[PDB]
């Protein structure tokens, strides 16, 4: 009965909800952003990730193509042909030195993009898992921390080659993960209908969150480092905390059937937008779940979103190949 | 699985309320400083077109 | 009468300027309707909408009055005008029966074979050639040579003239052509689409619509244009003008047809709306 | 990676003559590529100019018809014919490498170069031309400019080379600001606008040499004087 | 684009830019298809015919200057709901099965209504093909194998009169039994826009790739003779 004292020690936790606390705040009226550029991939976009350097970006595409952009003056910098035509991920190196990319298949690609040489290749092929790739982020210019498709997460050391620490419990695929700013510990939700929290550091989940309707498309980390958010296929956008161990407030309109694919927060906090099937980019206060401007403009599925560092553009990318940055 | 149980359920827990006042205090103290929510005056952003 | 007259014109009018433009808005501000096979629909919308503005109101304007206003080298651009632009609607016409018929030829080498550079110099041939040739024969007075008697006479009774020798080439060379391979094409494809479908009748219905409408606005013009020359002009003036605005009627008919009865165009119009 | 160069030797006045400079051990198809010219008593001068693929080419005002130059991507050679030469045109020619995206760093390798014997542009000047310094001591060089190099984006483009006696020059800093890869952690830069200067906090045995400003604001890339060490 | 530097940071960038339209032009004019089958079928000996834990394979084949792309996925989790998204656009899915164990059959027929079911592959052709005849022949005529106890109704069966064998009634009784069990499921719904193609194949038979050939020839056609209404 450990379940059921988990759920008695976790309804004795419970005082109040998050409208009682922030119905005493003024609301955001109402916000404006419209386009201001249209970088225009053959195929489809699956994956885009911004630089730490808030002007340049990188996008993945299904024809095996990862460009690298100039945000500010529209400008290509990079463009590298992939071994495989079926990549689902890619990562911007903190330190802007190298790219990660990865798709269905068994295989991580390191791409070092400064070389003697004009020219950038792979330089590290991390091999060792069963299903197909589905994330892939960075720590630091030496580890790299994978979430595949066959129910493992991948903890690598990309100077010898060879896994450093794994990562199970899921019973379902994993979708994708979200790291803590402090690159300590970090988050990673499946198709199980669960999110669980893993520390790098002996490699061993701590937390789990469950109670959610349907398989994890997509999740994001408060800028805070002590909440979270998922997105997932059943209209419905979520809200976890570390310490409470709750299921806060639920971002859920009415009107809405299709599923979510991709959520993000703003720099502030203030404002959750989440991509959709329908086209559209919602955008909902983070304390009211008032829905407080959509944005329209594409024709086609939108699988990628992302808030610069300093939050200055955000910017968004659809299944009929073309990212266009918002304001 | 059972000691997972375990360390699972020997974690403790706080109140509901003092995160809620703990994100709406970094909402406030980082609200009107970043342009997503406070429209940035034309002259200083570079996406003017 | 006159009234009457003026009324239905203005509708005419009214309706080629508006149902082009609408093919040119509606196919300028999408970027899923920018296949290599709807520019041609571009152009033609675009034919039809400077045929109209720049050629029917004087047309009206020659209506009643059994004489032009305008000058006697005033009018001499017009008629230039008029024998470029039906040219250049109809080898947009025969074009598109083309691409339509590559369309369900070979079907594995379509992408292949017609790209936006094979549609931008169909575009170019189709606009260059009828100017060239139109400007040249209305301005050489080439058209009556040796005729000068005649032509007198017969713009003095009370102009769009025409003689034995170049009557027989403007016919040949602007309406056979494009009847011999429009035709043909849609006759293959109807065998094709007869076979497919018995396998498994809208394939009769499409074909009637586009090739009856075409027949009934342009063969008597040409076939009266060839039958005067070689009788004694015994044709009455007044059949001639109903055959103009046959002519004329097939350009504001053109885009209903094509732009329209397709379901995409459709939706992405009432999306658009 | 190294770039080697041929040509050269004693040429009657009037005369043509061909250089070729061949490159082994990078992407030459990625890379825009220059030449630069250094007389044996004076400093250096910039030549020509040619992009990646061919598509621009500057000259210089000093010489326009007497100079053609030319790329072979896949024998990965450049060739520069010059042809009516003068009595002037008996200095010391470098093949340059430069590659511009943003970020980038040009104007970092230099080949190691062939003998040869026979008005509205901004002007850059150096006020010093020898100093005496010590194996231990700060050193600073002062360059000052015609006009202010700031751009409208924020670039300050400015150069310094710093070549060795003996040796082919090499890189320092970038665009007024950033160091270059290879050079040790100790030089920094600093400027205004107008003037600028180049500081050295330690001082060893390898630091003697000649040191050099150049601009890149504008079409002619302009030098300065020299400032050799002691 | 004032400065210097910017004018050869376009013209790198429109560079980049000039080298991705032949890559467009090569990707228009190239067939894809999607390789399903199964453990013991021979999908193995069918790509081997035309020409590690990894996840996806790689093969190529051109006829009369037309050229086929054709994945196969490989090991991968038994689940294929999730990865089945990226395969939307491809010309056709080849079908594989054996029919020569009798049991193996029912999850053949329930892995084949999954994926005509699958609402992301709606509007996909599915090419089906049969193989290990021969084994099939060997075992019918061989007796002691207790067919009709596996599938109750195959001893009230008539082939259809439409047969056209090129040797044994009740291996040809079996062998359409076999086919109208794969065609019910197709048959039963689809609303006439996606169809299936079935055949007999050997273990090698040269003459597959010309079949695939004519098949995806067939099924372009009529996708344009719907776009027009003139179907
Ligand atoms: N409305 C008359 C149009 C026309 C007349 C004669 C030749 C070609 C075209």
């Amino acid at each position: 009965q450990l379940k059921n004292q988990i759920r008695d020690a976790r309804k004795a936790c419970a005082d109040a909800t998050l409208s009682q606390i922030t119905n005493n705040i003024d609301p955001v009226g109402r916000i404006q952003m419209r386009t201001r550029r249209t970088l225009r991939h053959l195929a489809k976009i699956y994956a885009m990730h911004w630089g730490t350097d808030s002007r340049l970006l990188v996008s993945a595409s299904q024809d095996g193509k990862l460009i690298i952009w100039d945000s500010y003056t529209t400008n290509k910098v990079h463009a590298i042909p992939l071994r495989s035509s079926w990549v689902m991920t890619c990562a911007y190196a903190p330190s802007g030195n190298y790219v990660a990319c990865g798709g269905l298949d068994n295989i991580c690609s390191i791409y070092n993009l400064k070389t003697r040489e004009g020219n950038v290749r792979v330089s590290r092929e991390l091999a060792g898992h069963t299903g197909y790739l589905s994330c892939c982020r960075f720590l630091d210019d030496n580890q790299i921390v994978t979430s595949s498709g066959d129910t493992t997460c991948a903890l690598w050391d990309i100077e010898t080659g060879q896994q450093t620490t794994t990562f199970t419990g899921h019973t379902g695929d994993v979708m994708s993960l979200s790291l803590a700013p402090d690159t300590r510990l970090f988050v990673s939700g499946a198709c199980d209908a669960s999110a669980k929290l893993w520390d790098v550091r002996e490699g061993m989940c701590r937390q789990t969150f469950t109670g959610h309707e349907s398989d994890i498309n997509a999740i994001c980390f408060f800028p805070n480092g002590n909440a979270f958010a998922t997105g997932s296929d059943d209209a419905t956008c979520r809200l976890f905390d570390l310490r409470a161990d709750q299921e806060l407030m639920t971002y859920s309109h009415d009107n809405i059937i299709c599923g979510i694919t991709s959520v993000s927060f703003s720099k502030s906090g203030r404002l959750l937008l989440a991509g959709y099937d329908d086209f559209n980019c919602n955008v909902w206060d983070a304390l009211k779940a008032d829905r407080a401007g959509v944005l329209a403009g594409h024709d086609n599925r939108v699988s990628c979103l992302g808030v610069t560092d300093d939050g200055m553009a955000v910017a968004t990318g659809s299944w009929d190949s073309f990212l266009k940055i918002w304001n | 699985l059972v000691e997972q149980l375990k360390m699972e359920a020997n974690i403790d827990r706080i109140k509901v309320s003092k995160a809620a006042a703990d994100l709406m205090a970094y909402c406030e103290a980082h609200a009107k400083e970043d342009p997503l929510l406070t429209p940035v005056p034309a002259s200083e952003n570079p996406f003017r077109e | 009468v006159r009234a009457s007259l003026y009324s239905l014109m203005v509708l005419i009018i009214l309706t080629t300027l508006v149902g082009n433009l609408i093919v040119i808005v509606s196919i300028s501000h999408f970027k899923q309707l920018h296949t290599p096979t709807n520019w041609l629909i571009h152009s033609m919308a675009t034919v039809d909408f400077l045929l109209g503005c720049l050629v029917m109101p004087y047309s009206m304007v020659r209506s009643a009055e059994h004489c032009w206003y305008f000058g006697e080298v005033f009018c001499k651009i017009h008629t230039s005008t008029d024998i470029m632009l039906s040219s250049a609607s109809i080898f947009h016409l025969s074009f598109i029966s083309i691409d339509r018929y590559y369309a369900v030829c070979d079907p594995l080498r379509y992408k292949a074979k017609m790209n936006i550079l094979v549609i931008c110099v169909m575009i170019f041939i189709s606009w260059s050639v009828p100017a060239v040739f139109a400007f040249g024969m209305i301005f050489l007075e080439l058209n009556f040579k040796g005729a000068e008697e005649i032509y007198y006479k017969h713009v003095h009774c009370r102009s769009v003239f025409f003689s034995k020798i170049s009557g027989v080439l403007t016919f040949m060379t602007s309406f056979y052509i494009p009847g011999s391979i429009m035709l043909c094409v849609y006759y293959r494809i109807y065998l094709i689409a007869k076979e497919q479908a018995r396998l498994i009748r809208k394939a009769v219905k499409t074909l009637g619509i586009v090739m009856g409408v075409f027949l009934i606005c342009w063969c008597p013009f040409f076939i009266c244009t060839v039958m005067d020359p070689f009788l004694h002009y015994i044709i009455p003036p007044t059949l001639n003008d109903v055959l103009i605005w046959f002519g004329y009627l097939n350009s504001t008919f053109n885009p209903m047809v094509y732009a329209f009865f397709y379901p995409w165009f459709r939706k992405a119009l009432k999306m658009m709306l | 990676v190294q770039l080697v160069e041929s040509g050269g030797g004693l040429v009657q006045p009037g005369g043509s003559r061909k250089l070729s400079c061949s490159a082994s051990g990078f992407a030459f198809s990625s890379f825009g590529m220059h030449w630069v010219r250094q007389a044996p008593e004076k400093g250096l001068e910039w030549v020509a100019y040619i992009s990646s693929g061919s598509g621009t080419i500057y000259y210089a005002d000093t010489v326009k018809g007497r100079f053609t130059i030319s790329r072979d991507d896949p024998k990965n050679t450049l060739f520069l014919q010059m042809t009516s030469l003068r009595s002037e045109d008996t200095a010391m020619y470098y093949c340059v490498r430069s590659i511009y995206y943003y970020g980038s760093s040009p104007f970092d390798f230099w080949g190691q170069g062939t003998t040869l014997t026979v008005s509205a542009d901004i002007v850059m000047t150096q006020a010093t031309s020898s100093v005496p310094v010590t194996p231990g001591e700060s050193v600073s060089i002062s360059c000052r400019s015609s006009k202010s190099l700031l751009h409208s984006n924020g670039n300050t483009y400015l150069y310094w080379f710093l070549q060795r006696p003996g040796q082919s020059p090499q890189l320092l800093i970038y665009r007024m600001s950033n160091l270059a890869s290879g050079v040790p952690d100790r030089f920094s830069g600093s400027g205004s606008g107008t003037a600028f200067t180049l500081t050295i906090s330690r001082l060893e045995a390898e630091d003697v040499g000649v040191y050099y400003c150049m601009q890149h604001l504008e079409y002619p890339l302009t030098f300065g004087a020299g400032t050799k060490l002691e | 684009t004032l400065s210097a530097e910017d004018k050869a940071a376009v013209e790198r960038s429109k560079m980049i830019e000039k080298q991705l339209q032949k890559d467009k032009q090569v990707y228009r004019a190239t067939h894809r298809l999607l390789l399903l089958g199964a453990d013991n079928s021979g999908k193995s000996t069918i790509v081997k015919q035309m020409r590690k834990t990894s996840g996806i394979f790689e093969t190529k084949f051109q006829v009369d200057k037309v050229n086929f792309h054709m994945f196969d996925v490989g090991a991968q989790r038994d689940e294929r709901r999730k990865w089945i998204q990226c395969f939307n656009d491809v010309t056709a899915i080849i079908f594989v099965v054996d029919s020569s164990d009798y049991n193996r059959l029912q999850e053949a027929l329930n892995d084949f209504k999954s994926i005509w079911n699958n609402r992301w592959l709606r509007t996909i052709s599915v090419i089906l093909f049969l193989n290990k005849q021969d084994l099939l022949a060997e075992k019918v005529l061989a007796g002691k194998s207790k067919i009709e106890d596996y599938f109750p109704e195959f001893a009230r069966y008539t082939t259809p009169e439409d047969a056209t064998p090129e040797e044994d009634p009740r291996v040809t009784r079996a062998k359409y039994f076999i086919r109208d069990e794969f065609l019910r499921i197709s048959t039963a719904s689809g609303d006439g826009r996606h169809y299936c193609y079935p055949h007999f194949t050997c273990s090698v038979d040269t003459e597959n790739a010309r079949r695939i050939f004519n098949d995806c020839r067939d099924i372009i056609q009529r996708m344009h003779l719907r776009q027009y209404e003139l179907l």
